């Protein structure tokens, strides 16, 4: 028992939502992923290379409206966001694919 | 431009799930059909009486329009 290494049950992915309203905070925050597929797997290399392709902003990228992210572009284009990230967190049997901005209340639909 | 200039709101949490992850119809005996009753229960006493009493009105004066069509012994008793 001792030098077994124990397998942790698996843990179920939910398509939803949670919505923490504050119409007090400044600028809202908002996160949407998908369930990825876990450090073993080789697609991982994929979303990676995928990932790289949106990248991300902050309103202090020199490169401004001319960087090659099209959602960069468009972020800087149309005042869209103060940043956003992409991201491909793994774990051992799942992982949470999406991205994540910073906005101000009036552009949240348009960046999204 | 008319999501976003609606209402000041604080500290309020909702959750939702997809509607694939759920059930269109859920617990119709268990929560459904119990309140459908509650909801005409509630109901039944405001809107039944007035409707009831148009029907009375209603078979009253339709009777009482047949029966005076009808005709009275009463007028030809003395009529040999």
């Amino acid at each position: 028992k001792e030098d077994a290494v124990p397998i942790l049950p698996r843990c179920r992915f939910t398509g939803s939502e949670i919505r923490a309203r504050d119409d007090a905070l400044p600028v809202a925050h908002v996160a949407l992923a998908v369930e990825g597929p876990g450090w073993a797997d080789p697609d991982n290399v994929v979303l990676h290379v995928a990932n790289a392709i949106i990248g991300r902003y902050d309103r202090t990228f020199g490169g401004g409206k001319h960087l090659s992210s099209r959602l960069a572009a468009l972020a800087v284009e149309h005042k869209l966001c103060h940043s956003f990230q992409t991201f491909n967190t793994s774990y051992s049997d799942t992982g949470l694919f999406g991205f994540h901005f910073v906005a101000d209340p009036l552009s949240i639909d348009d960046m999204m | 431009i008319h999501f976003g200039n609606l209402a000041r709101v604080r500290h309020i949490i909702t959750y939702s799930l997809s509607p694939f992850e759920q059930r269109a119809i859920p617990n119709i005996f268990s929560d459904a059909l119990p309140n459908v009753w509650r909801r005409f229960s509630s109901q039944v006493f405001k809107v039944a009486p007035p409707f009831l009493g148009a029907y009375l009105l209603y078979s009253w004066g339709t009777q009482e329009f047949e029966r005076l069509k009808r005709k009275n012994p009463a007028d030809y008793e003395n009529d040999q």
